[PDB]
């Protein structure tokens, strides 16, 4: 045989990217994977050149980073793509995991593609939640009170989970070093996750926008769809590009350039843009316990989806009334994004408290009903009786 | 090795679909054929009904949504003006 | 919250070197700087910029070299051990007016003035809000708002209550190149000079950014071309079913 | 724990310190002030708080200061009789911290402070 | 045939397309910095030095 | 997920009822007009979702006329999908011919899991 | 040494590498069992281990 | 996936050694023998001639390189004292 | 002067010990620099500035 496909190292590359058996007919929402698999080695090697150059103490942080855009050479390069990057990185996300919810890509033989997936995703939430606190800048040092003090509600434990994480009192230099050292670390479990995660889908292959068997028609994976990955792959750097160099702090807030000061606290505590809808839900629940119960609810309730979808027919291309509330689900995420930017006031406060409603009926009331009625109406317009 | 389990896709020569018998297909080679021959007959035609057989499942859910936010932000602006005032002490109650 | 607990807002000026093909203007920075030095610095500090940053940008070699001489800076101390003083150089940085927080309070009835390093990105509004702080004091304030004794009234500070005064009037500065000094004129020089304090970079980074996007342009189209020439073949392929005959 | 002596504190100024990273806004009351916070009785505010539970000793007047929401600081002795004012909420304090003078019904902390003999030890 | 002469003998059309990128880099930087600095007349450095002259 | 067996008596129930098949039938017909498998050439059992013990016993029970026709359809569905056209109006599925083929051996080997289940789990009384 | 002498710029990037390599050397761990489980260990005779194996 | 190249090793059933025939095995229990018979007739005889028949391809290589350190180490401690002060400006040229 | 507590000394002697030396202080409210006596959490301080 050749000899890509009889080395040991050579074979697992031949059966992944080269000689693998894909469906004729999927679009360009398939192409969503490998710009994450981009995406991850662009935060990598750019967060190994600026730590060359920072320093994690609580008096010197905030100085580095302002170091790092002033003297290195090509410093302010290095940090407006790491920063922007984050950025594209969850928007990137957020349609892959829409792609699965449309085209049933979580039922089975899939299940456990799609639970591996779940665990990526709280590990990046928790992989930006650490890099935002060692700028040190006043909306990292209040973001990270906020967030802290959430876990003391715990009963009988919860006042030394603080304490063990804070390694001290309150938010100081204990904190800042034990976060750089942890923002290190998670981004090579995710690496390691992703080869878990290949892995499974290597098994049983990808799905099709028909919802059908895809063995009667495959075609190879080198020259069709590594040309077709390249034609994302550019207008995806293209994008990029344009925020890196003309609009580099749209994206940000404008209190981070102000060193944290843990005296004066800022007229308004936001996240970034892609932690607003959590953020909101939390503030839904008026009990502090409850409230941090929900927030962690609403990441793991999309484990559930495999036993409440009751269709016979994967996928939303033939069903009209499927289609309707998902998009209702989809406008629903950005409202929630849009409340957790406003101030706890009338009427945003019960307008929060609606729409976290309608964000976990979707999953635990709305599928299992309209899937079953649209078996029903698929039977009785074909049987004559 | 062992042998794996029991999967729903095999490899080329051993795919694991059912036997097909009767069809007939036909190609000509890409160098044969005429370069670039797409954005007429479907910018036209084609790239319209796309997403206009498509698009009142998007609109009727957008449409709801922006009416209840624009609806909620001009009342807020309302209860921190002058002329809202009365109506702010008795809300927060 | 109300109209005048988040402030005013502050409205868009034809700044020049607003657009992705713009500098900033040098001559305006330059200008810039000798407001900061006659009227700025007497309280507020620029404690990120180095002097050697000057050259090439607002002033020649030997113009930074005499700037940085009028001013002492701590020196190694002697054999004995005792300190010492020495004039300053171009790897100095620029120093501000006081020693310490407490006395930088006890001169301004307790208030702190900020380090204006990073003032312009640091505030929501940019160069349209610092302009608009500066020439935005009124007379007197509106009828029934009462001040508290030491601070003044701008409609664009969030509250409306600031504990900065009024410091721009009409030709307190003589300029070099003989320009009328109004109060409209200092005010876009200082805000010109204070944004290339918080973006050196920025003459450079849109220079470099021309050069990235044509290239991933044409890499874009380029691509579109080539994934339609190799796809052309299963594109218009064609299907054909004869049902076989039963009996096997 | 911080221990300073008794004689040291002044009455008039203010001696705030980041004891653990926690603003403590307090002071030498002297008795003056120890019946300027009887006249307002429980029929405005949700607590069963008086001042018998509020100090040990109402020779020194003492308790901490954050926010019962994020912890912003106030102006001091600008307040409506006697107190204090964070702008942060239309946060009034009186003397030694009762809110509903604005939002905010909960009255926030008092620190462990503890007297051997002449030595007060905030901690 | 202008195939076979440029893009057939693959010991440089890997060549060609690693030595054409050379002489590429020097050419777009001088075109770009000029058209840069004409669209910036008057407002660099160089201009101001020329008449701060005095 | 939910079984055919529960589906057929669901559905029987509402197609003997005369007042409850005046209201969900007109219902039913405009939700298949609008669902649109059938300008792509397919008929509704080619749709279902094959990856489980029951579907594939079905699909070996058959007759091989009717499975070598199935392929067609679905081939021919794939090719329409990758173009983003519809097949022309003279090759659509009718809906006289979209008839429950593979309904009976579906049901047919639902009702020997369902009896095997129940004589594998079981009681007995002296 | 990012510099003239070892100074501050070489312990700042020195500490960096010695976080990274670390896990660089865990990868190539895995590719040095994949090799092995292709032919199996040796023996201390020398000659082949096929007709007696143990789990 | 594809199938692989040829090795030398096999899995438990297709092994890939030579065919066998005519080789009878035997075994008792571990729960039917003797508790730890180890340590006499083991450190009696076996535990000396394991190495003792293996002592002098270790010790000849051994003796060799500990003379030629030991040999060394006493001309450079003479090379340095008063009397080896002559010595010292001869070999250093 | 705190690590001294149970191994050599008792907890007032220590104490007594560290309050023989000066040390520096926060500036006051005009920005003055200050001195104070030493306490356990300081560092046992040397004979020379530099
Ligand atoms: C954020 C930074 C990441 C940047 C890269 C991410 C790209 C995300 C875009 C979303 C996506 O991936 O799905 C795209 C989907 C169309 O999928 P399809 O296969 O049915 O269309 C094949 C086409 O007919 C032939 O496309 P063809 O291959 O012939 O030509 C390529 C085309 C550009 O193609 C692309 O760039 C794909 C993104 O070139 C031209 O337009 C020629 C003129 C210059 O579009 C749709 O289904 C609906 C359209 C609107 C979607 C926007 C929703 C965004 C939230
Ligand atoms: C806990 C995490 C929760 C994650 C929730 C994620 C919410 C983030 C929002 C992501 C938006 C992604 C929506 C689209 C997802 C892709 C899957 C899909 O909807 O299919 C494409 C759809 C089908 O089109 P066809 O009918 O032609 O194809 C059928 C197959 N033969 O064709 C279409 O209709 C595409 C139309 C897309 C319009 C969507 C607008 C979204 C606006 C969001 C803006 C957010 C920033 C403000
Ligand atoms: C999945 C991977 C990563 C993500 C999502 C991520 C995310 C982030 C974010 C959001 C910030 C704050 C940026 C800002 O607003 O200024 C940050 C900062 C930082 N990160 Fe990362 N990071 C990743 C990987 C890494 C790695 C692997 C390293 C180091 C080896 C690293 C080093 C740093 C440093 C030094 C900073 C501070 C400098 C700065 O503010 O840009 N990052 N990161
Ligand atoms: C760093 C993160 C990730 C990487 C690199 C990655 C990579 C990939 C790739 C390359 C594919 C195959 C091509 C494709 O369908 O796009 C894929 C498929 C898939 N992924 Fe991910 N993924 C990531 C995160 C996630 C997350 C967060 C989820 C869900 C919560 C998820 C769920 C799935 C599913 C269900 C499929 C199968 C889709 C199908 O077959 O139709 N993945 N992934
Ligand atoms: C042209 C001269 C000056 C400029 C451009 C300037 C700029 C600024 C800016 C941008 C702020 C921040 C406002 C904000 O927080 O939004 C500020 C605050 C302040 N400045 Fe000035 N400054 C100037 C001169 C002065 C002078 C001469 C004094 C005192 C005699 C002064 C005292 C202060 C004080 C006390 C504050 C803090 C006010 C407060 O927080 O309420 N400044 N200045
Ligand atoms: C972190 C470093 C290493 C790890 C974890 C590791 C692990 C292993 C393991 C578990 C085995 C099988 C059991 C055994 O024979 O002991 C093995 C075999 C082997 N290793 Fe390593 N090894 C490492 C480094 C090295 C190095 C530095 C070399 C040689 C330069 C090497 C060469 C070999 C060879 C030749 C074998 C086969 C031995 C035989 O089959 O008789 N390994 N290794
Ligand atoms: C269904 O068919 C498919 C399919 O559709 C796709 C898209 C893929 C696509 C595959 C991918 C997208 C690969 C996934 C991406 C990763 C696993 C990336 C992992 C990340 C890393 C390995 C990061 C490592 C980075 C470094 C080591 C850089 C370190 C920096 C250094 C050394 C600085 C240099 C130091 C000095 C001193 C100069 C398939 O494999 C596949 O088959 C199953
Ligand atoms: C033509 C290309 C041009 C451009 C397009 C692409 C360019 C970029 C190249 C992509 C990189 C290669 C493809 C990705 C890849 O190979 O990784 C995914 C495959 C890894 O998964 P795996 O092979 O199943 O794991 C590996 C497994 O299959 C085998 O098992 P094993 O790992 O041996 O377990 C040993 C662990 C022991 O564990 C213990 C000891 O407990
Ligand atoms: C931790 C995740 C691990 C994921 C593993 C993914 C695989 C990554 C490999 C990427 C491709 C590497 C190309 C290897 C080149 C061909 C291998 C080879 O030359 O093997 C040998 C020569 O041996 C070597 O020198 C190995 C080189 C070390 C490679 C370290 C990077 C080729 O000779 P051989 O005939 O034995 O090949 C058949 C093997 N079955
Ligand atoms: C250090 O501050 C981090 C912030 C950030 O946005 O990081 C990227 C942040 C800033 C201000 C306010 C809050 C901030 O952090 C967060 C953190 C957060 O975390 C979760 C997200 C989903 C589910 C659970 C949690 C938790 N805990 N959800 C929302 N905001």
């Amino acid at each position: 045989m050749a000899f890509r496909k009889s080395n040991v190292y050579l074979s697992l590359v031949n059966s992944y990217i080269i000689d693998s058996p894909q469906p004729s007919s999927i679009n360009y929402w398939w192409n969503m994977g490998s710009l994450l698999g981009l995406c991850l080695v662009i935060q990598i090697v750019t967060g190994i050149f600026m730590a060359m150059h920072y320093s994690s103490n609580i008096e010197l942080a905030f100085s580095s980073v302002e170091h790092i855009m002033r003297d290195v050479h090509n410093g302010y390069i290095l940090r407006y793509l790491h920063a922007n990057g984050a950025s594209f990185f969850f928007m990137v996300m957020f349609m892959h995991m829409a792609k699965g919810l449309y085209y049933g890509s979580y039922r089975s033989p899939r299940v456990t593609l799609w639970n591996v997936g779940v665990i990526i995703f709280i590990l990046t939430i928790a992989t930006a939640f650490l890099g935002y606190c060692c700028v040190y800048g006043q909306m990292s040092h209040w973001g990270a009170t906020v967030i802290t003090n959430l876990f003391s509600a715990i009963p009988f434990v919860g006042n030394d989970i603080v304490s063990w994480l804070w390694g001290g009192f309150s938010v100081s230099n204990p904190t800042i070093q034990r976060f750089f050292a942890l923002h290190y670390l998670v981004p090579f479990i995710i690496a390691a996750m992703v080869i878990m995660h290949l892995m499974a889908l290597h098994i049983h292959g990808s799905s099709n926008p028909l919802g059908i068997t895809g063995n009667l028609d495959r075609i190879p994976m080198h020259s069709y769809f590594i040309f077709k990955d390249l034609v994302t792959v550019f207008l995806f750097m293209l994008i990029l590009a344009l925020f890196v160099f003309y609009s580099p702090n749209t994206l940000g807030h404008p209190d981070n350039y102000i060193p944290g000061n843990p005296l004066v606290t800022p007229a308004s505590i936001v996240p970034e843009w892609y932690l607003l809808p959590f953020y909101a839900i939390l503030r839904s629940i008026p009990d502090k316990l409850l409230g941090v119960i929900t927030m962690f609810a609403a990441i793991l309730v999309l484990l559930v989806l495999p036993f409440t979808d009751r269709s016979v027919v994967r996928g939303n291309t033939f069903k009209v009334l499927s289609k309707f509330f998902f998009f209702i689900f989809v406008f629903n995420f950005v409202l929630l994004g849009q409340i957790g930017a406003c101030h706890v006031e009338v009427p945003y406060v019960l307008m929060g408290q609606i729409a976290t409603f309608i964000y976990f009926a979707y999953f635990l009331i709305i599928v299992p009903v309209i899937s079953t009625i649209e078996n029903v109406l698929f039977y009785i317009g074909r049987v004559n009786k | 090795g062992p042998p794996s389990g029991k999967t729903y896709m095999g490899w080329w020569g051993h795919m694991g679909g059912p036997k097909q018998k009767g069809i007939t297909s036909y190609a000509v080679s890409p160098y044969a054929q005429k370069p670039l021959q797409g954005i007429f007959h479907n910018a036209v035609f084609n790239s319209f009904r796309r997403f206009k057989s498509q698009f009142l499942y998007v609109l009727i859910p957008a449409g709801i949504y922006w009416y209840w936010w624009k609806n909620g932000n001009e009342y807020n602006e309302f209860l921190y003006s002058k002329a809202g005032r009365e109506e702010l002490e008795r809300v927060n109650v | 919250m109300t109209a005048a607990e988040h402030g005013l807002h502050a409205p868009a000026y034809a700044w020049s070197h607003n657009g992705p093909f713009e500098t900033f203007d040098h001559a305006s920075i330059r200008r810039g700087y000798q407001v900061y030095r006659e009227v700025c610095a007497a309280c507020h500090s620029l404690d990120r910029v180095a002097w050697r940053t000057l050259v090439g940008v607002s002033h020649t070699n030997e113009e930074v070299r005499n700037m940085a001489e009028e001013f002492e800076y701590d020196d190694e101390p002697d054999e004995q051990g005792n300190p010492k003083k020495r004039p300053g150089k171009l790897s100095d940085y620029i120093p501000g007016p006081y020693p310490n927080e407490q006395a930088a309070r006890a001169a301004n009835q307790g208030a702190l003035p900020p380090d204006l390093s990073l003032i312009v990105k640091a505030r929501h509004g940019g160069c349209d809000y610092i302009f608009s702080l500066l020439t935005g004091y009124p007379d007197e304030p509106p009828a029934g708002v009462a001040l508290p004794p030491g601070s003044n009234y701008n409609p664009y500070f969030p509250g409306g209550s600031i504990a900065m005064a009024r410091v721009l009037f009409d030709d307190m500065v003589e300029y070099e190149d003989g320009t009328p000094a109004t109060t409209s004129q200092m005010a876009k020089d200082v805000t010109t000079f204070l944004n290339w304090c918080a973006e050196p970079e920025h003459d450079e980074r849109k220079r470099l950014g021309l050069k990235t996007v044509i290239i991933l342009s044409s890499l874009y189209l380029l691509s579109i071309w080539v994934k339609k020439f190799k796809w052309a073949g299963i594109k218009t392929r064609k299907f054909v079913f004869n049902p076989p005959k039963p009996r096997k | 724990k911080v221990e300073v002596n008794l004689a040291a504190i002044p009455l008039g100024k203010n001696v705030v310190v980041k004891w653990q990273g926690k603003p403590v806004f307090i002071r030498h009351r002297t008795p003056h002030e120890i019946q300027e916070a009887n006249s307002v009785d429980m029929s405005a505010l949700k607590d069963p708080q008086t001042d018998a539970d509020r100090v040990k000793d109402p020779q020194w007047l003492i308790m901490l200061g954050i926010c019962t929401h994020l912890g912003c600081v106030p102006i001091g002795e600008a307040g409506d009789f006697g107190g204090w004012f964070c702008p942060c909420h239309g946060s009034h304090y009186d003397i030694s911290g009762r809110i509903r003078k604005g939002p905010a019904p909960l009255n926030l902390e008092i620190p462990a402070y503890e007297f051997d003999g002449d030595k007060v030890i905030v901690g | 045939s202008l195939y076979k002469t440029f893009f057939k003998r693959n010991a440089v059309f890997v060549g060609t397309i690693f030595a054409g990128a050379f002489v590429f880099q020097t050419v777009f930087d001088t075109a770009i910095t000029s058209w840069y600095e004409n669209h910036n007349k008057g407002k660099l450095w160089k201009d101001v030095k020329a008449r701060i002259a005095a | 997920p939910q079984s055919f067996t529960s589906i057929a008596r669901i559905g029987d129930y509402i197609l003997k009822s005369p007042v409850l098949s005046k209201l969900c039938v007109p219902v039913a017909n405009q939700f298949i007009n609008l669902a649109g498998y059938k300008k792509l050439g397919l008929k509704f059992d080619d749709l279902i979702a094959e990856e489980n013990p029951i579907m594939q016993t079905a699909l070996r029970r058959l007759p091989e006329d009717e499975s070598y026709a199935r392929a067609y359809r679905i081939i021919r569905a794939h090719q329409t999908e990758l173009t983003h056209h519809l097949l022309p109006r003279n090759e659509w599925i009718k809906a006289q011919e979209d008839v429950p083929y593979l309904l009976p051996y579906i049901l047919e080997a639902e009702a020997a899991a369902k009896e095997k289940d129940e004589l594998d789990n079981i009681e007995v009384s002296k």
